[PDB]
């Protein structure tokens, strides 16, 4: 249930 | 029977996930943006609102025995707290394609998804690589003290590498020995491969030299890549919501809302 | 409640675990002169001056089968205990940013520490690499007896082998004959490696071609990586620490206490 | 409390398995003449002596049915019996420096312990490549019947692989077929390494090339290193020993037990 | 409580 | 570890007691103005003033068999209640250089605690002798009824004497008597230093012949020595306290709380 | 917890 | 206590 960013960053 | 109905969850779980790595992987190979800077860590849906940092002028740290030069970065007389806009796009989803796909028992048609995600991204790559100028954005074109350095010829195989250069020692001059990170217009990134040019300039920048379609006419930008010179404050990432029904289809928005914010102004570089 | 009362450690368990692994984490991602020393064994920031032992004109001799004819035995021409600098850094954190991270449970924002972390260890460099003249310390392209070799033709494709292979040539006429670490401007490192020649210095070197921008337009340095020739003293690692709290603000100091001593001044050549 | 006292043994375990593993290191990445000469087993301290054979001309063998040709003996033409000189340098410890270890536990440092090691080997490679002249000793550059050859002019490509195919000519006529290592002074060295003739070289060579920093400005030599050619014998290997205590400062001294043995001076050839 | 290195022999 | 993080009680009993015996005898080799002046015993930090009290005037008072003479009663003419000011000087002490006195376990350095002791007493001697004026308070050369003496044919033979006798004259008509201490600026001081005055001086006074930089460039008292003409209330004597940690120091600061009440101003005459 | 004195008066 | 070579031949 956290944010669990989704694309996460190419770097 | 299920159409029948202003449906609240049209697409059952499977066709969600399906939705969802399409979304994903289309704007993890469409996005230019990202991967020139660092994000900042998810913050949620419920802010809006970011601290805009300025910190012009530079203290580079002391040296000392005893370690009394004090030396600590200034905060701006008034923080300026610009806030997150949204970035998003449209697309429907006919209801006869969803019935047909569930009777079929066949993977579903998320093609105007993807290019309203592929659109989706264009749009923020435009808002990192130029300002809104009605929100009031500050983009990197755009940015007060960019640091502009003539582009005289820019042909001949030395020159393309000397105008890279000459930036370099323009960020040297005003402080930053960070890392480089390159980003061209598409017709001089194009051009510069004529001598083998481009490795050079990819190990002279260590992160990345890469291309923007966005970029309008010669646009070279070489920015430090370091955290504390420029971030992207993100709500909420790349997502696919529901947005009601209208003449019996299904409209749908992929959304994220995503803010630039230039902590140093002197960081950047274009030409 | 946490406004009003005074208290120790401001961030709790997980902001201090996310700031030690940001600041390591920047740390090691951007050391370069790390890369080619080896650091004397942390002595835990009590002690505050190091032997700076210079062994020059060394002696020859002791080819006797009886034992007789002695020696000149080996000492530093004079001890001198230079003291060890520090490097910090001072950023501030507001204590509303603070408390809308402990109550709408968003990450904390760590780039004021990231950029001071970033800021600390590229003074480290500076030090490293070059002498301040102010606190009377030394670095590597500074010093006395550095070995410079010629590097015209550097653009020419033999000339930056060449220049390479003349300064391993002094080295071992001088002395030194150990497997080398060479260190370029980011202007020759780019330059080589369209010629290809960057292998050869590869090979030539067996330890490594590294980058540092902190060098001039057209210069680099040939060092031998072995110990006794040169060594990081270090008194305490890249750390954060609690500057007090006042006016309700959060400042915090990164820290370093580092120190070069070049033991053996014949182990470097410049270009 | 040592330091009032005639200390008999000032370092514990882990400081002379340090000192041990350190001057190891430094003989290993030292020694260029253990590298071209293959070494008579250890015999220890209590041999001195060792027998100087001499195979002064070339008996080519027979080939019969019965075996019986009476094909002409090889023997030493003369046993000599030259005794094997003792290479050592002489270290130092200062007593302050060794009571702070004891209690303030600052690490105690050897870089004077593999300076002495590096002059120890220093001084190995003098005696090897030259002889002293006052113990009766021979080195590879000063033997009689060494098969001068003339060098033409370096810096001019194919110059080199001229000489040592000349010089391999010279040895293959006094009939050695070995297979050859070049040695060469670092400015000649340098020079064949300007134009890439190393390849060239070390393929024909196959048993590598090594530069010595004690050559002259324009010296080098060609040699069979395969046994019954020479031989370096080694009663001890470098080890750290104690010197007693004066002055209250200890000394500590590398000591090493080697002699080469030239047995067939034919295959060494000199420019 | 010892020395404990953080960042440190990188190479 | 400690370091890191802002502690309350940074050292330890021992160099508390350090800084205490350090700071106590700096004030007992430097306060001149304590060895002519009683003192009143201290009161605590609690209380900030005292009944200042005033006697003008003389009663003899009378000898009976019986006592019936009904003598005039003496009582303080004109309660006050002056309030007691703070002297303090602040010294710095760092954080290295007390890891390092708990290494070594060596004494602390308390240089800057010395000079702050210094400088207090310093403003202490000010503060005695004459006022600082701003808060209103009086001292021996802001006094009311000083009895100005004439001090002309100074540094003529005998002129010490003759200035000295006149104002004990002056002292004995207005009815004091005791043992006199004579305090002088440096000038005059050696003016009748050369020859023999000293003597002399220190007989007919039979307390003091002191000498103090706080005066100005010519002048000189007499007081009577004994309680009742002049008093000196504490609250608190020399002490060190920490003023919290700031910048990774340590600020002291050396106090005292003192209250010269002149209570018989008849008692002083200056020149 | 005696309130004390430090410097004694020199008198 | 045996002869045990310590800078064994680079060879």
């Amino acid at each position: 249930p956290e944010k669990r960013l989704t694309v996460g960053s190419l770097r | 029977p299920d159409f029948l109905g202003h449906a609240e969850n049209p697409l059952r779980e499977e066709e969600w996930a399906r939705l969802n790595e399409t979304v994903i992987q289309v704007a993890r190979r469409s996005l230019v943006g990202r991967r020139i800077l660092d994000i900042y860590g998810p913050l949620g849906a419920g802010v809006q609102t970011v601290p805009y940092d300025e910190f012009q002028g530079v203290s580079p740290g002391a040296v000392d025995i005893v370690g009394e030069q004090e030396t600590a970065m200034v905060f701006t007389d008034a923080r300026k707290f610009k806030t997150i806009p949204i970035i998003y796009k449209d697309f429907l989803l006919h209801w006869r394609d969803i019935e047909a796909a569930r009777t079929h028992n066949m993977p579903l048609d998320v093609s105007a998804a993807a290019g309203a995600a592929a659109l989706c991204a264009q749009q923020e790559d435009e808002l990192i690589f130029y300002g809104d100028a009605r929100l009031g954005y500050e983009g990197l074109m755009t940015a007060n003290g960019r640091l502009t350095v003539p582009l005289g010829d820019w042909t001949s195989p030395g020159g393309g590498f000397q105008a890279i250069v000459e930036a370099t020692r323009k960020l040297n001059e005003q402080g930053h020995f960070g890392p480089y990170a390159v980003v061209l217009s598409p017709r001089l990134y194009s051009q510069l491969h004529r001598g083998g040019e481009i490795e050079t300039i990819r190990q002279l920048a260590s992160d990345g030299v890469y291309q923007s379609n966005r970029l309008r006419g010669e646009s070279g930008v070489v920015v430090s890549t370091g955290r504390e010179n420029m971030d992207l404050a993100v709500s909420m990432d790349m997502v696919a919501a529901y947005l009601g029904a209208s003449r019996m289809n299904h409209p749908f928005r992929v959304l994220e809302a995503l803010l630039l914010r230039i902590k140093h102004p002197d960081a950047i570089c274009t030409l």
